[PDB]
């Protein structure tokens, strides 16, 4: 993989994911880079394939949500809102790796939820590309 | 009524004028059955006779140590505490709202790194008859293990006419995974008793949300050629997670004498170029580069 | 979880979640949190907490009342204040709609544009309903009594191939939405009488320089129909009136209309034709301008 | 150390009324409360009424709710006891104390006490 290309645009996701970004709870599947998936520094020297596999699966899963009726449908997104850029960049980084329907009232709560979890995913991903470009170039 | 610890029980009292309170039945822990009498606290007035005592708990006066006696000797203790609820709100007198980050923040927890070690703080104006108890875990259904130390006085300052006391706890996740993306949050739960007043507090968070790196290390200056500019240089703090190529930081640098809204500049490199003025100072903070957690404190140098 | 809302109770509307615009409505919120008698029950409309017309019915249910609700859409959700949480616990939400019952569809018309191979049925749906209104077009043969139905949201094209049983049919339209349901009068048709010939178009405009100027207008249509009547309009752009001439044209050959006209001004031209005697006409052809020498 | 000073007592006739006051030097805690007790000759001091500095509904003894009303004045930092329709059975020393366990009727729960003022009702 091109570590310097994934690193520069994975740090671009972090900036975008937080430029867009409540206090409502609920009584109570999503891919997380869980421990043992080889995305720590040690796991990358042993094998980057294990980690790049999970990061890939996550980039397509989130891109699916960002392109679903939750974000496209009503209520509409603001003009300055950057959700579109994120969707544009999530698919851009997935190509560099390896070449249900919601009611309107839920979506504002879902949009907040999804973006809250995306930030934590995009964060660790920018760390492996930052570590890979700096060690395994 | 429910058992808090051995021989200590908590009564939930919804108090309002003319409230009826809760009916509580106590049973002397004895094989005996006859000739048993009951007292409250250190008074020797007998309240009832029999192996069981029924009381109407409707105020703090009805709480305390109920004791049963037979033949002039003591048999068993029972300490009743109150969890006072008034108009649908549990009391929160013991701890003080710190209002940072959010209102209704009584426990404030921070982490210097992703190692899994974190520290929580809380404030109280009480100095005697005060007890705390702290447990923690990750997740609530099938909870993982988090061991915490004992809560102890760490600081003590002034709050107008009251002294303000600060307690703190060190906690550590049994098996941490600093690089992982957390799915279940840490749960911190603190019980507090003051005389006969029980209360408890809680706090949920992901380590990534409560992370506050230590200030930049080894901050220094050096003049430049001609114009009155300076090169600011610093390093990563020791407590920060490692390697630094994986756990990257961002920094904010600002000049400030004595409307310094434009003196700030941000960078991922470990040094910057700035302009100095008379008796002004240069100061720098640090934040996790890839996740907007908390900023560190300032590290400052005079110009 | 993260990809789904988890309700802890339910919400309902009286008379219904879809109601007539401008009506009084009552929104009921019933909480079902385990180990929580709600201290208060809050309502949010489009994310904004409501402060008026809320009454706590009993320990678990609250009622919000709106006088004359005019919004055609609105997102409702209600929450609970539980003593053991500093946050409001989501109970449930729901999208409510307002609109109008449908009018009786009138002006039902069915035509067959030549060569189109299908019959085009339209109608006037009436006033605005705001809400999802569906239309059912019934087609029944006055001969074989066999009835076909077609669902649609606007208008419809029925294929002539499906009109096997005879040439006399009955056609009515049914309009339905949550608030009501209406039906049109039956319109009977004769597949020979509802034909509109293929489009007639203007080609060029020639002027002869022989004393009085004759402006010959060339126009044509690709219609197999024999008996055909047409009309053509011509006004000076400066003018605001329509001058017209009628012709019973024979489209075997290109038509040429001979006009004595005035020089050096803009003009407009349009044509429409029908099968002679039939009820329906073509639409007016597109504008054809022509300045004279 | 908070200090409490009673005043307003004296000799009134049956059916009369007094207003006792308890001037406090301060407040141990924001949630502290001041309570009035009454000590008749021969008996122990019995709870009358109590009120928090931070407001809210007070806590009255079983009976006195009709005749007695307790109020506060955060500015002056004093608590008042308005006694109405007094009977000769009201003769006693009226003391005031501070507590951190509102609501409570038990003396031992009040950490600070005044010396009390005498009330005598003569038929
Ligand atoms: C922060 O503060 C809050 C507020 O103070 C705390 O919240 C409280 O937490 C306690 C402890 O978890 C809760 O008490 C427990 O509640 C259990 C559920 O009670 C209800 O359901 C059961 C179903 O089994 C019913 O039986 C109960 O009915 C009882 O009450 C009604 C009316 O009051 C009576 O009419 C009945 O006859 C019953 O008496 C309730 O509807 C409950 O099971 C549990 O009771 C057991 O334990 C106590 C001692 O703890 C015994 O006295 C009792 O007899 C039961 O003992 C049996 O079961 C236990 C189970 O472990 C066994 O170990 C025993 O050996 C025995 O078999 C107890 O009452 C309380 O409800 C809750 N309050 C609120 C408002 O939520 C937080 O915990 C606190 N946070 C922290 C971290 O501490
Ligand atoms: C408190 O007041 C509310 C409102 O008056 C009561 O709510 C009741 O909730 C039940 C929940 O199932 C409703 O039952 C319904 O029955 C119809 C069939 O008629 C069904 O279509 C629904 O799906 C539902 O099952 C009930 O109608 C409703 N009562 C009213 C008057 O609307 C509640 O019972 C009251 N008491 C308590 C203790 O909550
Ligand atoms: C909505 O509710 C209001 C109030 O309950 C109704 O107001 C009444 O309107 C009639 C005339 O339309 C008046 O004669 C009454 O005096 C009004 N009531 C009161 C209390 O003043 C209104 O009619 C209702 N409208 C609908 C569509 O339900
Ligand atoms: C006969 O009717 C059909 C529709 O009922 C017409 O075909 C449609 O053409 C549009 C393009 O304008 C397409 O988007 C639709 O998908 C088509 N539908 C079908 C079922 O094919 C058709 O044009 C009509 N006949 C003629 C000659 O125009
Ligand atoms: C019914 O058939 C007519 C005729 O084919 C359709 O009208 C065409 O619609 C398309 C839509 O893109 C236009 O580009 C054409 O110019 C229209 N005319 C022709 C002759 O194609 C009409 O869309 C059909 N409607 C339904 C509901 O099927
Ligand atoms: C327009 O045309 C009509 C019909 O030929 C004619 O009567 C009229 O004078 C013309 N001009 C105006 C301004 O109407
Ligand atoms: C139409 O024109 C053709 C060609 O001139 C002619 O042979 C035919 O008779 C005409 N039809 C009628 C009905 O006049
Ligand atoms: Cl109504
Ligand atoms: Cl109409
Ligand atoms: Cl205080
Ligand atoms: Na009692």
């Amino acid at each position: 993989p091109a570590w310097t290309q994934c690193q520069q645009l994975s740090q671009k996701l972090c900036t975008l994911a937080w430029s867009a970004h409540m206090d409502l709870r609920e009584e109570g599947d999503v891919p997380h880079i869980q421990c043992g998936d080889g995305c720590d520094p040690q796991g990358l020297r042993d094998n980057s394939q294990f980690c790049l596999q999970r990061i890939h699966q996550g980039l397509i899963f989130y891109e699916k949500l960002l392109g679903s009726d939750i974000f496209t449908g009503e209520p509409s997104l603001l003009p300055d809102s950057p959700v579109g850029q994120l969707h544009a960049s999530l698919l851009g980084l997935s190509q560099l790796l390896q070449p249900s329907p919601s009611q309107p009232w839920q979506r504002l709560l879902l949009r907040f939820k999804i973006l809250r979890s995306l930030q934590a995913f995009v964060a660790v991903a920018a760390r492996v590309f930052a570590h890979g470009a700096a060690t395994l170039s | 009524i429910w058992e808090l610890k051995k021989d200590v029980y908590v009564v939930e009292l919804d108090w309002y004028p003319d409230a009826p309170g809760e009916m509580v039945v106590l049973t002397c822990d004895t094989p005996e059955e006859d000739g048993i009498t009951w007292t409250l606290d250190q008074s020797s007035e007998v309240l009832g006779s029999g192996k069981t005592l029924t009381i109407q708990v409707k105020e703090f006066g009805d709480a305390g140590q109920y004791t049963c006696h037979k033949g002039g000797e003591v048999l068993s203790h029972s300490l009743l505490l109150l969890h006072k609820k008034e108009d649908g709100i549990w009391s929160t007198d013991i701890l003080k709202d710190q209002k940072e980050p959010k209102n209704k923040t009584f426990l404030r927890c921070e982490a210097k790194n992703y190692s899994g070690r974190f520290t929580c703080w809380w404030l109280t104006t009480i100095s005697t008859d005060l007890t705390f108890s702290v447990k923690s875990s990750r997740g609530s259904s099938d909870p993982q293990g988090v061991t915490c130390g004992a809560a102890t006085l760490s600081a003590e300052r002034v709050r107008g006419d009251n002294k303000e006391y600060e307690y703190s706890v060190e906690c550590q996740e049994d098996s941490a995974c600093p690089a992982a993306e957390e799915s279940l949050p840490i749960e911190v739960m603190v019980d507090a008793v003051h005389k006969l007043k029980y209360e408890n507090y809680t706090s949920s968070f992901f380590i990534r949300d409560i992370i506050k790196p230590d200030p930049p290390k080894n901050l220094q200056l050096k003049p430049l050629k001609n114009s009155r500019q300076v090169e600011v240089s610093w390093e990563y703090p020791d407590t920060w997670s490692t390697p630094h190529s994986y756990f990257s930081l961002t920094f904010c640098v600002q000049v400030q004498g004595k409307r310094e809204k434009k003196d700030r500049v941000f960078t991922d490199k470990t040094s910057a170029t700035v302009i100095c003025r008379k008796n002004a100072s240069i100061s720098v903070r640090a934040q996790d580069r890839y996740y907007s957690s908390s900023w560190s404190e300032w590290a400052s140098v005079p110009c | 979880g993260i990809t789904n809302i988890n309700c802890s109770g339910h919400i309902w509307v009286e008379p219904a979640t879809i109601f007539k615009m401008g009506m009084n409505i009552s929104i009921y919120c019933q909480a079902a949190i385990k180990n929580c008698q709600p201290r208060k029950l809050h309502f949010y409309k489009n994310g904004i907490k409501e402060r008026f017309q809320i009454t706590r019915i009993n320990k678990t249910t609250a009622r919000l009342w709106y006088k004359n609700f005019l919004e055609p859409h609105a997102s409702m959700y209600c929450t609970a204040e539980c003593p053991k949480h500093f946050q409001e616990t989501l109970i449930c939400g729901k999208d409510i709609s307002s609109g109008y019952p449908p009018d009786i569809p009138d002006e039902v018309t069915c035509v067959i544009y030549e060569y189109s191979g299908n019959m085009t049925c339209t109608w006037n749906a009436g006033k605005l309903t705001y809400i999802d209104t569906k239309y059912v077009v019934h087609v029944k043969s006055l001969e074989t009594e066999e009835e076909q139905q077609y669902l649609t949201s606007s208008y419809i094209n029925i294929s002539t191939d499906s009109l096997q049983g005879g040439k006399k049919y009955l056609v009515w339209v049914q309009a339905a939405n949550a608030l009501g349901m209406e039906e049109s009068k039956q319109l009977q048709i004769h597949l020979d009488d509802i034909v509109i010939p293929s489009a007639a178009v203007i080609s060029r405009a020639e002027t002869i320089n022989a004393t009085v100027p004759k402006t010959i207008i060339y126009w044509d249509s690709q219609t197999t129909i024999e008996k055909v009547s047409c009309e053509m309009r011509y006004k000076a752009t400066t003018n605001q009136t329509w001058n017209v001439k009628e012709f019973d044209t024979n489209f075997t050959y290109v038509q040429q209309s001979e006009f004595y006209l005035e020089p050096n001004i803009k003009y407009v031209f349009q044509v429409r034709c029908q099968e002679t005697g039939k009820r329906y006409w073509q639409p007016w052809s597109s504008l054809f301008f022509h300045k004279t020498p | 150390e908070v200090q409490l000073v009673e005043s307003g007592g004296g000799l009134v006739q049956a059916g009369g009324s007094l207003r006792l006051s308890c001037a406090a030097s301060g407040r141990t805690f924001s949630w502290s409360a001041v309570g009035w007790f009454r000590q008749a000759p021969g008996k122990e001091r019995e709870f009358v009424a109590a009120i928090r500095w931070s407001g809210g509904s007070p806590y009255y003894a079983d009976s006195v709710k009709d005749r007695f009303t307790i109020s506060r004045d955060n500015a002056k930092n004093t608590v008042y006891l308005q006694m109405n329709s007094l009977r000769p059975e009201d003769t006693a020393v009226y003391l005031c104390g501070e507590t951190s366990l509102f609501p409570t009727s038990r003396g031992s729960h009040y950490d600070t006490w005044g010396q009390g003022t005498q009330v005598t009702v003569s038929s």
